[PDB]
RNA sequence: GGAGCUGUCAACCGAGCGUGGAUCCGAGGAUUUCCGAAUGGGGAAACCCAGCACGAGUGAUGUCGUGCUACCCGCAUCUGAAUAUAUAGGGUGCGGGAGGGAACGCGGGGAAGUGAAACAUCUCAGUACCCGUAGGAGGAGAAAACAAUUGUGAUUCCGCAAGUAGUGGCGAGCGAACGCGGAACAGGCUAAACCGCACGCAUGGGUAACCGGGUAGGGGUUGUGUGUGCGGGGUUGUGGG
RNA sequence: UAGACGGUGAGAGCCCGGUACGCGAAAACCCGGCACCUGCCUAGUAUCAAUUCCCGAGUAGCAGCGGGCCCGUGGAAUCCGCUGUGAAUCCGCCGGGACCACCCGGUAAGCCUAAAUACUCCUCGAUGACCGAUAGCGGAUUAGUACCGUGAGGGAAUGGU
RNA sequence: GGGAUGAGCUGUGGGUAGGGGUGAAAGGCCAAUCAAACUCCGUGAUAGCUGGUUCUCCCCGAAAUGCAUUUAGGUGCAGC
RNA sequence: CCGUACCCGUGUGUGGGCG
RNA sequence: UACUAAAAACACAGGUCCGUGCGAAGUCGCAAGACGAUGUAUACGGACUGACGCCUGCCCGGUGCUGGAAGGUUAAGAGG
RNA sequence: GCAUCUAACCUCGAACCCUGAAUCGGGUUUAGGGACAGUGCCUGGCGGGUAGUUUAACUGGGGCGGU
């Protein structure tokens, strides 16, 4: 899965851009803390 | 649907002990087996309009009886032995 | 635990088969893992045991 | 219905009832102790002990009668711990479940004796038994089907196909399907694309729109995109809006 | 239209209950009809063109280990379970017994569906080249009784003036 | 005859259950049964073994050998 | 049952006491 | 060794060895959980020996157990 | 591979709340451990702990010997 990261994550990306992580990092650190969301419909909102 | 005490008290016991107690104004009744001394007291007091000093109860097992088809038990009974107040009027049992 | 609380997936029953083809009963349990799932972000965690298939899907959150 | 009757082992009596219609037969209702899923709590089933409310009773405690009071689930409302959002939990009100039943069904678990003249693969046998769970039946059922150059057209069940093709320590044994003949026949409902309505989230004030389409002005920011609910619409394989 | 059957003091169509046949239901339940009621439709149709979007996912597929099919893993197809990996939406995907090409067939991963099928604790109505009291139900008889067993359980015998 | 203030005896109430229990250990005991209780069910288990298998007469009438055999008191084929 | 007790609870009076 | 064996058999106090650093080891349970133990190495479990006295010699080849990992062998997986 | 980290996961460490009665449980916080452990699937080893069984016949009885 691909996460659009709303927060700024060091050596991982800035606001808004989409970045793919190895699925444990995302669901155990990024989604719980609001750093990223899963990319389903957010591309239209960003663009 | 209103209950009355003439159905707690079933019948008088007719026996030589019953007469012996009748001599001293003590009356033995067959009562409903699920009744207790207090409702026997209230029941006798308002049926015969007497003052009940004490009610003594005894549960009596039904006699087991041999017969050609097997053994059958009679009814289990409960006697209530009621002694009235020392001077209250005797009840008229008509025999 | 061999039952998932989301999809209800349970153990399958089959046979261990030896080289001599003696078959004895065994189970195929689902890969059930304990998760501390939340309903809304920051909410109270609730301990579930769910299969790795549901964990791979988005069926539970942490 | 119409003259006897008060059931039967099972006679004897006793006491009565009945043409002002009994006994008896059919249907509906009333009553329906206690135990039992048993469910107020407890319990050695048929017993014990309550609480609340309303009545009855006593001079008053005693006592009596009638209801309600288990647990879980679902729904709806109130509240919302640690702790804030909140949730867990708690309160209330409605509903429902529980247990039983001879056989038949479906799903799941699943022996051994036995047979293999031993025995482990195999058999027995997916049998016995067990678990879950029904219903008057159930399951299956509307082609990700078969078939093979013309084809058939949901499922089920019966007869064949056939003890055949096969499958088997190719041992003991196990054993289809294609297709054919019959019983009976029946097909439907669901998302999106897409479109309105409401809610929540993001963005902008002449950027732009927007105010059912066209024609002109007016208003002069409530549009647009999105997630969630309500509807429409569609449901097909000669592919189907 | 009655000679079914049984009873009656011994083989009864005509003695009795009945039988053929014909009537019969306050009510309850069942069945059906008419209303009332509820729901759907009153706006689409046809053609053109194929530029765009739609077809149900941790599913299919693949790999492992199993199960099941005639198939006892075999080259193992189809189907099912668990583990891992993991799609695509028709210029897709699946099947046609490894597999490939072509061709044919079908549209999985949502649900519902009568009838033909199974069964009889139970209710009526019949029947028997069935039994007739050591038989037939264990049980014509106190029968799941007596009795035996702590218990689960086992379990009789006994008909005829 | 042994112990008889003790590792004592005993009551009441309770717990451990069948490849299991419990055992100061004898394979002891687990309801007069124990090298795996009992009951029901699979079940009319299976037994190359033992026993039993019921009226009559008429005709004919064996074998106890060979071969093979996880076979030798069974069985197949041959012989009769 | 007689004689003599004890325990728990209830009601009605009298007396004085504490609030 | 209930019901042919009471013994020299078992147990025992004492001994030694091994295990166990703590929801220990061990055990009962699929698990949760429980006992161990409301104990903590002077403790707990297992094994053998069996008061006490004098003692308990040789063998590490075999088989176990303990420790080690240089090398050989090897499963799935990956690889292709 | 090694190390570190913490956020999965783990804790029969502690406190608090559900809780009125709770050495259960759950939740919250904290103190640690920590991508290890445990568990699923696959896989090698070990495995009388358990289970089902086999363990020939001839034979001057059987065994042993021999065949
Ligand atoms: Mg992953
Ligand atoms: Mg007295
Ligand atoms: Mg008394
Ligand atoms: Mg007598
Ligand atoms: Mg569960
Ligand atoms: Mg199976
Ligand atoms: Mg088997
Ligand atoms: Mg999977
Ligand atoms: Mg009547
Ligand atoms: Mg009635
Ligand atoms: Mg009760
Ligand atoms: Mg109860
Ligand atoms: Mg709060
Ligand atoms: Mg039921
Ligand atoms: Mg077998
Ligand atoms: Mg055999
Ligand atoms: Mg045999
Ligand atoms: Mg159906
Ligand atoms: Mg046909
Ligand atoms: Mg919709
Ligand atoms: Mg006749
Ligand atoms: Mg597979
Ligand atoms: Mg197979
Ligand atoms: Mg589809
Ligand atoms: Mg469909
Ligand atoms: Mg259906
Ligand atoms: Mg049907
Ligand atoms: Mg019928
Ligand atoms: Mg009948
Ligand atoms: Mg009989
Ligand atoms: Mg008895
Ligand atoms: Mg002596
Ligand atoms: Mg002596
Ligand atoms: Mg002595
Ligand atoms: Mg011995
Ligand atoms: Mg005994
Ligand atoms: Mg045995
Ligand atoms: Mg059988
Ligand atoms: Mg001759
Ligand atoms: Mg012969
Ligand atoms: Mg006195
Ligand atoms: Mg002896
Ligand atoms: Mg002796
Ligand atoms: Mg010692
Ligand atoms: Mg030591
Ligand atoms: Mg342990
Ligand atoms: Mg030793
Ligand atoms: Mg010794
Ligand atoms: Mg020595
Ligand atoms: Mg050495
Ligand atoms: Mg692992
Ligand atoms: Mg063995
Ligand atoms: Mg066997
Ligand atoms: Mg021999
Ligand atoms: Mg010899
Ligand atoms: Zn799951």
């Amino acid at each position: 899965m691909k996460l659009i990261l709303t927060a700024d994550v060091d050596h991982l990306g800035s606001i808004g851009d989409t970045v793919e992580v190895k699925d444990g990092y995302g669901r155990n650190f990024l989604l719980p803390r609001g750093l990223a969301i899963v990319a389903s419909r957010g591309a239209q909102k960003q663009a | 649907t209103l209950a009355d005490p003439r159905d707690i008290i079933l019948a008088p016991v007719i026996s030589e002990k019953s007469y012996g107690l009748l001599d001293d104004n003590v009356y033995t009744f067959l009562v409903r087996p699920d009744s207790n001394k207090t409702q026997i007291k209230i029941a006798v007091e308002k049926i015969f309009a007497v003052k009940v000093a004490s009610v003594n109860t005894a549960n009596r097992q039904g006699k087991r009886k041999r017969t050609r088809t097997g053994y059958g038990k009679r009814k289990s009974t409960k006697r209530a032995i009621v002694t009235l107040a020392p001077g209250s009027r005797p009840i008229d049992l008509f025999g | 635990a061999a039952v998932c609380d989301i999809c209800g997936k349970g153990p399958g029953f089959g046979k261990s088969v030896s080289h001599s083809h003696r078959r004895t009963s065994r189970r195929w349990d689902p890969n059930i893992q304990t998760v501390h799932a939340v309903t809304r972000p920051g909410g109270n965690k609730k301990r579930l045991n769910v299969c790795t298939s549901c964990i791979k899907a988005g069926k539970i959150t942490r």
